[PDB]
RNA sequence: GAGACAUGAGAGGUGUAGAAUAAGUGGGAGGCCCGGGCCGCCGGUGAAAUACCACUACUCUGAUCGUUUUUUCACUGACCCGGUGAGGCGGGGGGGCGAGCCCCG
RNA sequence: CGCGACCUCAGAUCAGACGUGGCGACCCGCUGAAUUUAAGCAUAUUAGUCAGCGGAGGAGAAGAAACUAACCAGGAUUCCC
């Protein structure tokens, strides 16, 4: 679900993708900083690869 | 569709004008434009509030407001000299007779009086009602306490069940460093009612005779 | 492995935890770490 | 460190690597029997943290427990009398199905003393558990402070009184207002206490 | 394979006197053509005609490369069935009995 | 084509121990009705009670806050008003 959810933040769908994480893992709070925490991980590979 | 170009890596927000340096890109003055960017729209219902505001911009496509004010303001006529005429020259006027190469669709937005309006769609030609056109308070024309409507005289659009406009404010010749005070309108006069309607912000479409790609978010 | 390739020590994966364990005089003994050697077996190091 | 990044391991269950030893080692645990003995903890860290000591004397019971609700044992569907009473198929058992292989565990090594359980895979059909178990007669167990407690007479059939950790939670006891029904100890002191009538000598 | 899926993308319609229908959200009396333009327009007072600047998207598009859903076929390794005292399962080597099959002597 | 080491299992009238059953007034874990009342009766009530099953001890359970509170704050559990 995180790597699904990655390919949404790839895709750039975040309200999808936080309507997804919310579904999965139940809460808005815990949802919204899975998503951060996703994207953060987006933006570092996204860079590595850059460079 | 857009300009040859077609591109743009900006945001262009609400917070940002910075925008119109090379508009005079061939020889002439480019017809700018202004629109509304109303999405969300559901073509089988009703939807009111039209749209006149006075947009600063001294344009050259450029028509006037002088019919009819029948001998009420003869001082607020005579500043800007109107062709003062009577009823009779009126129908001469209209588009009744066949005289001379004249528009008959020159001015729309008429003069809002309270005279000769009761016996305008009688006796008159219908080629008001046919090009649509009415002197109605919607103009806002009253022009009769000192100087409301009559010397700058601004291009009206309306919000009828339609979902896109187009319609020209003008022409420019100049910067926008009068635009960046002119033009902040479009989104609150929308927003402040009918919320049953799309939100708040958007991008707006300007293309012409050559639209330079400005998409004002 | 992940952890001694991240701090860049040499590891290896042996065949036998039974012939760990007999030379660690156990029955069975999981990972065995080399720390630092006297000096007449560095070269046989330098060379492993 | 070592059994840090094995807790950490055993968090990330939807990994390839863990999903994939789960898979294998609940295929294995099928193909044993119901009630089995390991030879050593699948996992230590987990063991140890719930009270395990590498000593003579623990012992690990893996235990199956065919998962699922709880179905009326009633014939032909027909309990008798009042429709709220009718159920037969969507009933749940009060007690969770660790606790019912802890009972199973203590139940069949009556001679040892369930000091605790952890998950070690379920499955569709089945649900696996290992429950570590103390001999409390050997004597590096007796002869030692810190564990005697459990040789202690009192503590004979913790997981069939309730009071493990599953049966615990099972029952439901805390602090607050979560749990004021059972507020005197348990649910039925509590209803005990409610529901007597104090008659003072002096009323 | 199929399915809207990322998307690109040629392509518009008439009750009709119309220089096709001069049609869609555009409309300058010409930007621009050579110091000329042009299907037409204040000149069927014209479906709002529209000589022009086709920004919303017009019966809207064959396909592109991606993520997503379903159908068929096949595999086995979970799972299931059967048999057995778990008795010769799968692949591979020679002289060869016979086709003489075969460069053919 | 043997010899070891470990792992996973097995056997033993192997050496030494331990469990089983009873009682059940109080305690703990489950399971758990219907009579009754509702002037009928189905939710409700009876009642988480009787019956049923398991496990104890001289007590048991509980217990040192993922607590109460909203105050100038209190401070494990149990019991009484
Ligand atoms: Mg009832
Ligand atoms: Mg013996
Ligand atoms: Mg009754
Ligand atoms: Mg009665
Ligand atoms: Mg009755
Ligand atoms: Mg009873
Ligand atoms: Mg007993
Ligand atoms: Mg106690
Ligand atoms: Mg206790």
């Amino acid at each position: 679900y995180e790597r699904r959810a990655m390919e949404l933040l790839k895709v750039s769908k975040d309200k999808r993708a936080l309507k997804f994480i919310k579904k999965r893992v139940g809460t808005h709070i815990r949802a919204k900083r899975k998503r951060e925490e996703l994207s953060n991980v987006l933006a570092a590979m996204r860079k590595a690869a850059a460079k | 569709m857009s300009s040859k170009v077609s591109r743009d890596t900006l945001y262009e927000a609400v917070r940002e004008v910075l925008h119109g340096n090379q508009r005079k890109r061939r020889k002439f003055l480019e017809t700018v434009e202004l629109q509304i960017s109303l999405k969300n729209y559901d073509p089988q219902k009703d939807k009111r509030f039209s749209g006149t505001v006075r947009l600063k911009s001294t344009p050259r496509p450029k028509f006037s407001v002088c019919v009819l004010g029948d001998q009420q303001h003869c001082d607020e006529a005579k500043a800007v000299d109107i062709p003062h005429m009577d009823i009779e020259a009126l129908k001469k006027l209209n588009k009744n007779k066949k005289l001379v190469k004249k528009l008959a669709k020159k001015y729309d937005a008429f003069l809002a009086s309270e005279s000769l309006i009761k016996q305008i769609p009688r006796i008159l030609g219908p080629g008001l009602n046919k090009a649509g056109k009415f002197p109605s308070l919607l103009t806002h024309n009253e022009n009769m306490v000192a100087k409301v409507d009559e010397v700058k005289s601004t291009i009206k659009f309306q919000m009828k069940k339609v979902l896109c406009l187009a319609v020209a404010v003008g022409h420019v010749k100049m910067t926008d460093d009068e635009l960046v005070y002119n033009i902040h309108l479009a989104v609150n006069f929308l927003v402040s009612l009918l919320k049953k309607n799309w939100q708040n912000v958007r991008a707006l479409y300007i293309k012409s005779t050559m639209g330079k790609p400005q998409r004002l978010y | 492995p992940a952890l001694c390739r991240k701090m860049g020590v040499p590891y290896c994966i042996i065949k036998g935890k039974a012939r760990l364990g007999r030379l660690v005089h156990r029955k069975t003994c999981t990972t065995v770490a080399f720390t630092q050697v006297n000096s007449e077996d560095k070269g046989a190091l330098a060379k492993l | 460190g070592a059994y840090k990044y094995i807790q950490e391991l055993w968090r990330k269950k939807q990994s390839d690597v863990m999903r994939f030893l789960l898979r294998v080692r609940c295929w294995q645990y099928r193909q044993l029997s119901a009630l089995h003995r390991a030879p050593r903890p699948t996992r230590p860290d987990k063991a140890r943290r719930l009270g395990y000591k590498a000593k003579q004397g623990y012992v690990i019971y893996r235990i199956r427990v065919r998962r699922g609700g709880r179905k009326r044992p009633v014939p032909k569907g027909a309990t008798y009398g009042k429709p709220v009473h009718h159920g037969v198929n969507q009933l749940k058992f009060a007690r969770s199905l660790q606790s019912v292989a802890e009972e199973r565990a203590g139940r069949h090594c009556g001679a040892l003393r369930v000091l605790n359980s952890y998950w070690v895979g379920e499955d569709s059909t089945y649900k696996f558990f290992e429950v570590i178990l103390i001999d409390p007669f050997h004597k590096a167990i007796r002869r030692n402070p810190d564990t005697q407690w459990i040789t202690k007479p009192v503590h004979k059939h913790r997981e069939m009184r309730g009071l493990t950790s599953a049966g615990r939670k099972s029952r439901g006891l805390g602090k607050g207002h979560k749990f004021h029904h059972t507020i005197g100890g348990s649910r039925r002191a509590a209803w005990r206490r409610r529901n007597t009538l104090q008659l003072h000598r002096y009323r």
